[PDB]
């Protein structure tokens, strides 16, 4: 199942174009360019993991670019405030595509424990959202496997090859959702260790 | 196997150019530019006249010729800097104030 | 000779392979992906610096190449150069045309 | 015919060099994220490919499919007309380094000098990317890079004058026969320390480094590989002109002038990821007021030493 | 500037120099995510669960 | 007594996770890049520690009114040892490294100087009102939370 942006659809994937389309696949989510954009906690938490002692630079996401062109993914790590929701807006417009966004915090997710006058609730109230993570903050290897998560995004999808030959409309596919996923062995835990020890 | 008479009418077409260049333009920058190409083609035509018979004479007179031509910037520029400081403007036309 | 003009096809080959490989690939990122105040004078003193020590340069260019024939008479000459060079260099710093800041 | 036997093995020769170089620039920018990873304690890129080498091609995949933007209310021409330069003055500026006997581009004649046009004319890169970019900032930032550059370019060939003196030619075959007993590290120690911090400069490198916040897709990618084209311009430069070049006692002499090259290229990692960044007026003040006298007393007691053997 | 203290400078980034190339000899800290599984302790605060009691019904 | 002592435990060591980052992005900001990786390893070994403690990183939310959430694991006394330890052979270095270059100190010395009036008429209190001179710290002037017992 797929779905369009220029609806849901079905897989339009010839062999040899499908070939070059999962090298570009391959290319673009083994080379992930994040922004360097300081909100709040959750980025001091980024930074966090892009140092040595969690080195997210192994996956080729170390480049953290100043502007906007450059880069490719927005991670919105922080609070929407509502002075800041024009700046998120535009830095978001002065990307280019392919450009895929992740909301580390509650804070992005949904405004988390700020429901208050001068906080937006939520980044996805007006830009689109890939992956969201989940934590207060997320701990750096969360922030890596929502990393791994939109790499495995990126791997499926099926972006236009050129801007003159082909059809030109964004294929997201609709993955399986973590929960129902990991809902087989969630379940299954039955022991854990007590909290009096270390 | 070149002509020298080639090599003398390629600059003094590049010096004649310059000055086309130094008298439609009112924009002292463009003026400057002129200047600069008209030396330079002189400076060609002395390399040109040079390289003919054999001699480094020509050579030397080029390097006269390019200390002079970067010097003459310096100043060239330093004025028109001045000139856009005081008037705001690049107008050759508008520094014009004393005549008769 | 056969090696000088072989040497010298050599160089327009590399001239011309490394400009078509460039707007080569100029013209393959351009091709594939689907679409969607008042300076300060300091500049031009330190540019015009530049360009007066770079005449200078170009002298002492010419004048390295041939230490060996030109002689000791040589090293006069461009002894008497570089002190008047040196002299102006001090000139520019101390009166503070050197300094960036005010 | 021999003749265009020997002709096509000289361009065969010279194409060679040029995707070797090349390739070693890219490579050599993969070997940055490497050896950053290694001087920080940790691994770097290490994962797409047998040890992290199929990283460069992924991401050069991705800087060839980005989606190219040149500005509204830019000039175009002179936009992309930057990224050219930055690579192609590099690239011909290593053109002239003899990398073995028998191996070399062109015996030109200028040699050293033919390095001086192409670091000259290298700067209008960083003008022409301030100016072309239709934005203030990046103008500023411009103007403030190219002057850092022309304060250290202006003492680069009279670093590089003393090795031109000792050689007593401008061709770099006769430089690098010249150290046949004694290389030009020793001598010319001055001058080897004040060319390096000019070719640091010029190479716009670390801690020498905004003109850049508005290219993207490949113009940034001609920009960066032109830059680390540059680093290795100047490495197997410095190895020609100052540690013998090729000439060395035991190894083939391609393998000694590819290890010189390499420590050089680890010294370029080391040195950004070592030294802090010093302010703009400083940097301005070291470039004018130490290394441009520095450089005049070196040729001249250069000079002096090389008519005083000769009496 | 003065010639102690640019000689002081250069001996200074010589130290900076080597502390680094010590550095480069030194062992990773790198914890290797997610080939290496994160060790947490038992009383960390992550995914929320609703436990049974030791019969089997719902503790809440 | 054992609430005050397990508080100032988790503040001190909170305030060390605070300066070894201010001091790395200081000395990012002026321009070495290995101190920031250095210094958040050791905030890692921190985290460890406070995860050990509390069960949280960044928010551990572990006070209470009248004390503390849970009580203090069997063998939190081992990580400490182990992070002290750590520490100061890695802070010695980092002042070697990057605090002692004359880059850093011609980028950061005489920058943006102020005097105690300034301090003081500005209501600047810390580490900016304790390099004027001032010795007006709040742990020993007006004490809290067991800190005379240090
Ligand atoms: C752009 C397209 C360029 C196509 C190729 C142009 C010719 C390249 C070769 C060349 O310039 O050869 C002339 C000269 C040879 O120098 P050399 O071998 O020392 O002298 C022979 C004996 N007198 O070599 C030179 O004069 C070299 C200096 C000029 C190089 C210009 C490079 C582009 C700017
Ligand atoms: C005569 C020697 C040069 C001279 O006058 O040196 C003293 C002069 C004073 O320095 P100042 O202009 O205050 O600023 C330099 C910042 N350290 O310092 C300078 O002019 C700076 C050093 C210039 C050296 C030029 C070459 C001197 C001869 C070798
Ligand atoms: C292909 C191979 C090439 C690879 C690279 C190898 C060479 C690297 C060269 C790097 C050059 C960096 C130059 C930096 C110059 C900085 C000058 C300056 O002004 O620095 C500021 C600082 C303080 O200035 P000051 O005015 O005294 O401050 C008072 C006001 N607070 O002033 C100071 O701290 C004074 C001392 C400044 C620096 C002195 C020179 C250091 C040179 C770098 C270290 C080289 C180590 C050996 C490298 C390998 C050699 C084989
Ligand atoms: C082949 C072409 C390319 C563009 C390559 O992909 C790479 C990306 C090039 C290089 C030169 C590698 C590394 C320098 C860099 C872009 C970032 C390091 C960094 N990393 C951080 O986090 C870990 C930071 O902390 C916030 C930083 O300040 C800094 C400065
Ligand atoms: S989600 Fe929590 S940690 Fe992240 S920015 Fe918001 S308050 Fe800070």
């Amino acid at each position: 199942d797929y779905t369009l942006t220029r609806e849901i659809v079905t897989d339009p994937l010839n062999v040899f174009m499908g070939k070059l389309n999962d090298m570009v696949n391959w290319g673009r989510k083994n080379s992930i360019w994040p922004y360097n954009f300081g909100l709040s906690c959750c980025y001091v938490e980024m930074v966090t993991s892009f140092t040595a002692v969690h080195d997210v630079a192994r996956f080729g996401a170390e480049v953290l670019r100043a502007s906007p062109r450059q880069a490719d993914l927005m991670v919105v790590a922080g609070t929407c405030f509502t002075k800041m929701a024009p700046v998120i807006q535009r830095l978001y417009d002065q990307m280019l595509e392919p450009k895929w966004v992740i909301s580390m915090g509650a804070c992005a997710n949904s405004g988390g424990m700020y429901d208050i006058y001068s906080v937006v609730q939520g980044v996805d109230k007006f830009i689109p959202v890939d992956v969201y993570i989940p934590g207060c903050p997320p701990r750096p290897e969360a922030y890596m496997q929502a990393l791994m998560l939109l790499q495995e995004s990126i791997g499926k999808e099926r972006r236009p090859l050129s801007w003159v030959v082909g059809d030109q409309g964004v294929y997201r596919a609709n993955m399986q959702s973590e929960r129902e996923r990991k809902r087989g062995e969630r379940i299954a835990v039955t022991n854990l260790r007590t909290p009096d020890e270390i | 196997m070149i002509p020298l008479q080639h090599g003398l009418i390629l600059a003094a077409i590049l010096f004649v150019l310059g000055l086309t260049g130094l008298v439609i333009r009112r924009n002292l920058l463009f003026m400057l530019i002129g200047l600069e190409i008209m030396i330079n083609a002189s400076a060609l035509a002395f390399v040109v006249a040079g390289s003919y018979w054999g001699q480094t004479d020509g050579q030397v007179m080029y390097i006269l010729a390019i200390s002079l031509a970067a010097a003459e910037a310096s100043i060239g520029l330093a004025l028109l800097l001045q000139l856009h400081r005081r008037r705001q403007n690049l107008n050759i036309d508008s520094v014009s104030e004393m005549r008769g | 000779s056969t090696e000088v003009i072989a040497h010298h096809w050599a160089f327009a080959i590399f001239l011309i392979v490394a400009i078509g490989l460039c707007c080569l690939m100029l013209v393959g990122g351009w091709f594939l992906g689907g679409r969607a105040l008042r300076l300060s004078a300091k500049f031009y003193l330190v540019a015009m610096f530049f360009v007066i020590f770079d005449v200078e340069a170009l002298y002492l260019f010419a004048w390295s190449t041939s230490i060996r024939e030109s002689g000791w008479v040589g090293f006069v000459e461009a002894a008497i150069f570089i002190f008047v060079l040196l002299a102006g260099l001090v000139y520019l710093v101390r009166i503070g045309a050197l300094d960036w800041t005010p | 015919s021999p003749e265009l036997i020997e002709i096509l093995l000289t361009i065969l020769k010279a194409v060679v060099i040029l995707l070797v170089v090349v390739t070693c620039g890219a490579f050599m920018s993969f070997g940055e994220r490497r050896l950053l990873g290694l001087f920080q304690n940790r691994y770097g890129p290490n994962r797409v490919g047998w040890g992290g080498s199929l990283q460069l091609v992924a991401d050069m995949i991705k800087m060839f499919f980005k989606e190219d933007w040149i500005p509204k209310f830019s000039d175009r021409v002179i936009f992309t007309l930057a990224p050219m330069i930055a690579f192609t003055s590099l690239l011909l500026a290593f053109a002239i380094v003899p990398v073995s006997p028998g191996w070399v581009v062109a015996d030109l004649n200028i040699g050293i000098l033919f390095f001086l046009m192409m670091a000259g004319l290298a700067v209008y890169a960083v003008l022409f990317a301030g100016w072309s970019s239709n934005n203030k900032y990046s103008l500023l930032g411009a103007m403030r890079a190219s002057a850092q550059t022309l304060s250290y370019e202006v003492f680069l060939g009279l670093s590089l004058m003393g090795v031109v003196a000792q050689a007593g030619s401008f061709n770099m075959t006769d430089i690098v026969n010249s150290q046949a007993h004694v290389w030009n590290v020793i001598p010319q120690f001055f001058g080897f320390i004040t060319f390096a911090i000019a070719g640091v400069a010029v190479c716009h490198r670390h801690p020498f480094d905004g003109y850049h916040i508005e290219y993207s897709g490949m113009k940034f990618g001609l920009f960066f590989v032109g830059e680390y084209i540059g680093i290795v311009t100047i490495s197997a430069l410095m190895v020609t002109l100052f540690f013998g070049g090729w000439q060395g006692p035991l190894l083939p002499p391609f393998i000694w002038f590819a290890l010189k090259t390499a420590f050089f290229m680890m010294m370029f990692i080391l040195i950004r990821a070592s030294l802090p960044r010093p302010r703009y007026d400083q940097v301005m003040s070291f470039g004018w007021k130490i290394c441009l006298p520095l450089t005049l007393i070196n040729l001249l007691v250069t000079a002096a030493v090389i008519l005083w053997q000769a009496q | 500037m003065t010639l102690k203290e640019l000689l002081v400078g250069f001996g200074t980034q010589v130290r900076s120099i080597w502390m680094i190339g010590l550095h480069a000899f030194a062992k990773r800290e790198t914890r290797m995510y997610p080939e290496e599984p994160v060790y947490l302790p038992p009383r960390y605060r992550g995914r929320i669960v609703l436990t049974r009691d030791p019969d089997g019904e719902e503790r809440c | 007594d054992r609430v005050n002592v397990i508080r100032v435990m988790l503040s001190e060591l909170f305030r060390i996770n605070s300066h070894l980052l201010y001091i790395s992005t200081f000395i990012q900001d002026v321009g070495a890049m290995t101190p920031v990786f250095f210094a958040f390893t050791d905030r890692q070994k921190i985290y460890d520690l406070v995860e050990a403690i509390t069960g949280f990183r960044m928010h551990p939310a572990w006070f209470r009114i009248g004390g503390v959430a849970h009580d203090l694991p069997r063998g939190w006394d081992r990580l400490l040892r182990e992070f002290l330890d750590w520490m100061p052979k890695r802070l010695a270095s980092y002042e070697k490294a990057a605090l002692q270059n004359t880059i850093l100190k011609g980028r950061s010395q005489g920058v943006a100087a102020y005097g105690a009036k300034e301090a003081l008429e500005w209501g600047t209190t810390g580490a900016g009102l304790r390099a004027t001179g001032i010795d007006f710290d709040v742990r020993k002037a007006r004490p809290y939370s067991g800190y005379e017992n240090f």
